[PDB]
């Protein structure tokens, strides 16, 4: 079999930049090679094929290129809807196989996340489980420290975080930080702080609230 | 317009089979070869077989060879991949893709993929609770409010608001698995705070799997 | 439709193997029927299958 | 193992980009390399320093 060697594994850059990613086949593949976007959750989509091809359609600022066993994927002047993860394929010989895929993310100025926290619902708290959520909204960069404080006992072992696909027009990101309790713990306590240390802030914010208040 | 349509994802228990269907419209799969890729959750794309409708060659990954068998019935124009002895690594979202369409050497159109679950636990719907907008989520004359989905399996839920009339300032987070086995998500929306009670705000919850469809109206407490 | 007689005996392999349940049974048949050129392949996992929940 | 070496790209025109290769420290940090010769084609020769003992490379371009 033939394998395809992508990279980087990751590229960050800023709206604009010119940017290249790579792949290498282990052996020649003479042109069989295409190169796909994927936004998380969709299907791959086509942008260029036989190496150089643009597929119609695509823009004129992606383009390919090939030298011996190296293929070179450009974006000429990165837009922000360009985040999305790029995977080659060789078509030379079956089976067709795919780099491991390089994904591109867009770099931007700081900004500092809005910070909010909601109670568990009386719905939620009718069954015996209480949950918390924080929630970081529209920030940059992603990297954040999310910290739960009940009655000042800092939380461990005892949350999870997700956090959004950067947004298509300006890059941000949000994140939600979920506390799971039980009923009758969380009714043991009454002072819930969410605590968020990022860049954008000059010192981290805490977000609280008292149980029936 | 070009397309391609696969069904028949779902649950299933290891060592059990499965059939998927990907249904072909805007051209004939008797002028291409038909693909299946999958893609594990978090992963990457993984070739899993083809095949060549109008003469019936087929070709397959090693590692689903005597398992998985593709085939394809031209007079419904549409291609099938019958998964049996299912492992947890097949676990992934399938895609259909035509390759060869109008001369076009690599796989110009794919379809929308059906996720395959392979695991021994049970279906399970999800409870819907709302995240009510709040003096503690409001800043700069802008309100946060969603639903909390939690507690279901399998993936996946879909969240929309307003019955998709409402999509600007809507964050759906990515599903966390918990240690209880199952999934949470949140969905949120950014909002005027002066909207608050005289705009209805409603998370439309599907969870196909379970057949669970939930509405669930979010207010102020 | 029609088979020859080395399909007619992968169907009567399965179909007799007593540890496989009745969606794996069907299941292999029906890949039998997709795409016979697979039929040696498709036998031997369904005898690993079999031989597994013994 | 599993490393991820760091790479802060760094064009003659200020112009910054960062990036990440993975795989077994050795195989990494080939690729790095690799990955610099060929952005020297278009950026310019290319120089690279390391820090955190090889896991951590500042590559400028020269124009
Ligand atoms: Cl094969």
């Amino acid at each position: 079999d033939i394998q395809m060697t992508q990279s980087p594994s990751s590229l960050s850059a800023s709206v604009g930049d010119r940017v290249t990613i790579t792949c290498r086949a282990s052996q020649d593949v003479n042109t069989a090679v295409a190169w796909y976007q994927q936004k998380p959750g969709k299907a791959p989509k086509l942008l260029i094929y036989s190496a150089s091809f643009l597929y119609s359609g695509v823009p004129s600022r992606f383009s390919g290129s090939r030298s011996g066993t190296d293929f070179t994927l450009t974006i000429s002047s990165l837009q922000p809807e360009d985040f999305a993860t790029y995977y080659c394929q060789q078509h030379y010989t079956t089976p067709p196989t795919f780099g491991q895929g390089t994904k591109v993310e867009i770099k931007r100025t700081v900004a500092a996340p809005s910070v909010f926290i909601f109670p568990p619902s009386d719905e939620q708290l009718k069954s015996g489980t209480a949950s918390v959520v924080c929630l970081l909204n529209n920030f940059y960069p992603r990297e954040a420290k999310v910290q739960w404080k009940v009655d000042n006992a800092l939380q461990s072992g005892n949350s999870q975080e997700s956090v959004t696909e950067q947004d298509s027009k300006d890059s941000t990101y949000s994140l939600s930080s979920t506390l799971t309790l039980s009923k009758a713990d969380y009714e043991k306590h009454k002072v819930y702080a969410c605590e968020v240390t990022h860049q954008g802030l000059s010192s981290p914010v805490t977000k609280s609230f008292n149980r029936g208040e | 317009e070009v397309q391609l349509v696969e069904s028949g994802g779902g649950l299933v228990q290891p060592g059990g089979s499965l059939r998927l269907s990907c249904a072909a419209s805007g051209f004939n799969i008797k002028d291409t070869y038909i693909h299946w890729v999958r893609q594990a959750p978090g992963k990457g794309l993984e070739w899993v077989a083809r095949i060549y409708p109008t003469n019936g060659y087929t070709r397959y990954a090693d590692s689903v060879k005597g398992r998985f068998t593709i085939s394809a019935d031209t007079s419904k124009n549409t291609a099938y991949l019958q998964m049996n002895s299912l492992r947890a690594e097949d676990t992934a979202v399938y895609y259909c893709s035509r390759w060869g369409g109008d001369g076009f050497y690599a796989m110009d159109y794919w379809g929308q993929g059906t996720l395959v679950t392979v695991s021994s636990a049970s279906t399970k719907g999800p409870s819907v609770f709302p995240l009510a907008p709040s003096s503690k989520s409001t800043s700069g004359g802008t309100a946060a409010l969603g639903c909390l989905v939690k507690d279901y399996f399998p993936e996946p839920v879909t969240v929309s608001w307003n019955s998709g009339a409402l999509t600007s300032g809507v964050h759906t987070f990515p599903a966390v698995l918990q240690s209880s086995g199952l999934y949470s998500l949140s969905s949120v929306v950014t909002v005027p705070s002066s909207s608050l009670g005289t705009q209805t705000y409603i998370c439309n919850v599907n969870h196909k799997p379970s057949n669970t469809k939930v509405d669930k109206k979010v207010e102020p407490k | 439709g029609s088979y020859n007689k080395d399909q007619q005996s992968a169907f009567y392999e399965i179909l007799n193997m007593p540890n496989l349940n009745e969606a794996q049974r069907n299941g292999f048949i029906q890949s039998l029927k997709d795409d016979p050129s697979q039929s040696t392949n498709v036998l031997g996992e369904a005898k690993k299958l079999n031989e597994s929940q013994a | 193992s599993e490393v991820t070496i760091k790479v802060n790209l760094i064009f003659a025109d200020g112009k910054i980009q960062t990036a990440e290769f993975k795989g077994t420290f050795e195989e990494a940090t080939a690729e790095a390399y690799r990955y610099a010769a060929l952005l020297a084609k278009v950026n310019g020769e290319y120089t690279a320093d390391l820090e955190d003992g090889g896991n951590h490379m500042n590559i400028k371009f020269a124009g």
